[PDB]
C-alpha cells in the first residue's frame, strides 16, 4: 500500500468567517488562516496561501449572528 | 477493565481535540465549532447553517445526551447480547458437571 | 450503455428437529429406561437445534 503521510505541523491564527460592509463570507473550501499581517485562505491539508477574493468564499447573512466573526478586507478583480 | 477505560478516555479527548486527523497522523488542533463546520460540509450542507443555528444543535446534543443516560438508568435489555455470552459459558461448564 | 446483472444469495436454510426416544428406541419401553440416565447429552443437542 502507498499512501500519503503529511508532516511539519504549523500553528495559525483562524477565523469562522469574515465581515465585510454588513456581509458574511464563508469559505467554499479550506480555512481562513493569519499569519501575523493579514488574512488568507488555505487548503486543510496542505499550506498554500490565496489571497482571499470574491471567488475564494460566499456570501450568506449579515454579522450579528456568527461567534467570532471579524473585520476584514475582499480583494474584487474588477 | 482501567487499561480499557484508559483506552476509551484517551480516543474521545483526542475525538473532542483533534477530531479525525489523528489517524492519518500526527494529531492536528482544531476548534470543536470547526470540526463541526466539517461534518456538516461532508453531508452535503453548508457549513453557514451550523454557524447561525449553533445554540440550537448544541441543545439537542445535550438533550440527546440526556436522553440516553435516562433511558440507561431505567431496567431493560438494551444489553442483551453480552449476557448470553456468560450465561452461555457458565452453562457450558456446568453441562460437563453434571455429564 | 447501460447493462444490468444479477446476483444470487442464500439467506436462511431449513429449520430441523430431532427427537432421541424416537431415533434410539422407537416405541421400546426397556430401551427407553435405559436410555434415561443419559438426558444431560440429549437436551445440549435439541438447544444447539433450536
Ligand atoms: C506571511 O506571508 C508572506 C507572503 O507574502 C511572507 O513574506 C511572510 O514571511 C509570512 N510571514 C511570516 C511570519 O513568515
Ligand atoms: C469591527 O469589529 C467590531 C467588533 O469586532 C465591530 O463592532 C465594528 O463595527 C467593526 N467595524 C466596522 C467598520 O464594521
Amino acid at each position: 500500500h502507498v499512501t500519503y503521510v503529511p508532516s511539519q505541523e504549523r500553528n495559525f491564527t483562524t477565523a469562522p468567517a469574515i465581515c465585510h460592509e454588513g456581509k458574511a463570507y464563508f469559505p467554499r473550501e479550506g480555512v481562513f488562516v493569519f499569519n501575523g499581517t493579514s488574512w488568507f485562505i488555505t487548503q486543510r491539508n496542505f499550506f498554500s496561501p490565496q489571497i482571499i477574493t470574491t471567488d475564494n468564499t460566499f456570501v450568506s447573512g449579515n454579522c450579528d449572528v456568527v461567534i467570532g466573526i471579524i473585520n476584514n478586507t475582499v480583494y474584487d478583480p474588477l | 477493565d482501567d487499561m480499557i477505560a484508559a483506552y476509551t478516555a484517551a480516543l474521545v479527548s483526542g475525538t473532542a481535540t483533534a477530531g479525525w486527523t489523528f489517524g492519518a497522523g500526527a494529531a492536528l488542533q482544531i476548534p470543536f465549532a470547526m470540526q463541526m463546520a466539517y461534518r456538516f460540509n461532508g453531508i452535503g450542507v453548508t457549513q453557514n447553517v451550523l454557524y447561525e443555528n449553533q445554540k440550537q444543535i448544541a441543545n439537542q446534543f445535550n438533550k440527546a445526551i440526556s436522553q440516553i443516560q435516562e433511558s440507561l438508568t431505567t431496567t431493560s435489555t438494551a444489553l442483551g447480547k453480552l449476557q448470553d455470552v456468560v450465561n452461555q459459558n457458565a452453562q457450558a461448564l456446568n453441562t460437563l458437571v453434571k455429564q | 450503455s447501460i447493462s444490468i446483472t444479477t446476483e444470487v444469495m442464500p439467506v436462511s436454510m431449513a429449520k430441523t428437529s430431532v427427537d432421541c426416544n424416537m431415533y434410539i428406541c422407537g416405541d421400546s419401553t426397556e430401551c427407553a429406561n435405559l436410555l434415561l440416565q443419559y438426558g444431560s447429552f440429549c437436551t445440549q443437542l435439541n438447544r444447539a437445534l433450536s
